[PDB]
């Protein structure tokens, strides 16, 4: 029950930075199709709109 | 004789668990932060003013004795 103030801070820190966005945004585009032949799975699939949880 | 008795929750359950992200917003438009930043700036520009105008006569008054001593 106070766990998510701590992830709330850890966005405080990271979520809005231009410095982070900047370090991370269009870093390792993948698509959908690349990610699902190359055996991506989890979040790897997730980011690129893949609807897929086990 | 004795019932079960391990670890189990409490009647009712536990009480909610926050977990939506919560990230408020402070409040103050960027045309506030820019008159701010204006009107510090006019501020230090008018005191600034004043203050050179004033260091130039003290300059002047210092020329004028020089001059007086000169001959």
């Amino acid at each position: 029950k106070n766990f998510s103030f701590r992830i709330d801070e850890l966005e405080e820190m990271l979520t809005n930075n231009r410095i982070w966005r900047n370090r991370t945004v269009d870093i390792g585009v993948v698509t959908a199709e690349d990610a699902l032949n190359y055996g991506f799975s989890g979040v790897m699939l997730r980011g690129s709109g893949i609807q897929w949880d086990l | 004789a004795s019932k079960v008795k391990q670890d189990m929750p409490p009647p009712g359950g536990y009480g909610p668990i926050d977990y939506k992200r919560n990230l408020p917003r402070r409040g103050l438009s960027g045309y506030s932060m820019f008159a701010v930043g204006i009107g510090t700036l006019l501020f230090g520009y008018w005191s600034m003013m004043k203050w050179n105008r004033e260091r130039r006569r003290l300059q002047i008054e210092d020329f004028e004795a020089r001059i007086a001593l000169m001959p």
